[PDB]
């Protein structure tokens, strides 16, 4: 088990409000202590040396009113910290610029919603770091510009495209972390990982817009299907661990190559399997084995 | 018996940590509160009388 991002307001309140024993604010704990009715060890308060036993009287018989504002101003501009609408360096302006700010206006009705308000920044906090997990909102919005701009459902040759449509959308569904529809330059491009290393253009995938049906010759890689380009042919490895049945398996490269993206997945997760054992036994071989990677090699080859 | 001392520009070297400046903004935290004082004293804390 895990936790959610530290609570802003808790963190906050962590640096500032005491630690131990708040008389006042933990009266009940306070005085709980003091008629020798704890737990743990009734007359711990009957031990205790006579002049720090009276000041637990005095301040829980009659309680003080501690600061709490510094508690509540912090827990706004720490939240502002996590949220990230100011920077770590910036705590030092912002803390006590509203607390100037409250210093010119401590008196109106507007602390009475700054408090109201430490409920709803704090929430916003707990709101967002569960809505960065599903970076599916800097995601969809960008496929609905995608989905407008582009022509949708005009395959007047032959139509396996209507499973496409889908085909993208659940790579926004599925994996929503890093998966960002960046619209840098006018054409729309999707990332994988948090490093990108396979960002390919969704406007490269314009070359099958003419390609969504032509004839088959026969199982090698066909006579007319070396057009589609490296760029095109990364986004179809990627949609691969994601839609599979659907578009025609025998009548373009749409479904065939799709089903043979599949070949290139099935090989590479048993060679894991396979990688993680050789290596594991290196205590009996004694050797760098690059015939982990020959044999893996020799698996997709001599086929 | 014969004596006079003269003084110039008098000065202040004051020295502190080099401390990380994403640290020097929120390790203050624990001094910006009232709760937490740094409190001295001599340990002749004592008054006298002539």
């Amino acid at each position: 088990m895990m936790q959610d991002a530290t609570d802003p307001a808790v963190r906050a309140a962590l640096q500032s409000q005491p630690s131990g024993l708040n008389s006042t604010d933990d009266w009940r704990q306070v005085m709980d202590r003091i008629m020798s009715l704890t737990a743990r060890n009734p007359d711990a308060f009957r031990q205790q040396p006579q002049a720090n036993r009276l000041s637990a009287i005095l301040e829980a018989v009659v309680p003080a009113r501690a600061n709490p504002t510094h508690e509540k101003v912090l827990a706004i501009v720490n939240a502002l910290a996590e949220n990230r609408a100011i920077r770590p360096d910036e705590a030092g302006l912002v803390y006590d610029a509203l607390l100037q700010r409250v210093a010119r206006y401590n008196s109106g009705n507007v602390q009475t919603n700054l408090d109201r308000l430490v409920g709803d920044v704090r929430e916003a906090v707990a709101q967002r770091e569960r809505a960065q997990q599903q970076g599916n909102l800097g995601s969809m919005v960008a496929l609905n510009a995608f989905l407008s701009t582009q022509p949708a459902n005009v395959p007047r040759g032959q139509e396996d495209y209507t499973n496409f449509v889908s085909a993208l959308r659940l790579m926004v569904t599925e994996t929503p972390q890093s998966e960002v529809y960046q619209s840098g330059p006018d054409y729309f491009f999707q990332t994988s990982r948090q490093g990108l290393q396979t960002v390919n253009l969704s406007q490269a995938f314009k070359n099958l817009q003419g390609l969504w049906g032509v004839r088959a010759p026969t199982g090698d890689r066909a006579t007319v299907s070396s057009l589609l380009t490296p760029n095109s042919r990364l986004l179809l490895l990627l949609i691969a661990p994601f839609t599979d049945s659907g578009s025609v398996s025998r009548d373009t490269y749409l479904g065939h190559l799709l089903t043979l993206y599949r070949e290139a997945i099935g090989q590479a997760h048993v060679d894991e399997h396979t990688f993680q054992e050789i290596t594991s036994v290196s205590r009996a071989l004694g050797q760098e084995d690059t015939g982990s990677l020959e044999a893996t090699l020799n698996y997709l080859l001599t086929n | 018996d014969g004596a006079s001392i003269k003084f110039d520009s008098i000065c202040l070297y004051a020295t502190f940590f080099p401390m990380a400046h994403n640290t020097a903004s929120t390790l203050e935290a624990m001094l910006r509160n009232d709760t937490n004082d740094q409190s001295f004293n001599d340990y002749l804390s004592a008054a006298n009388m002539l």
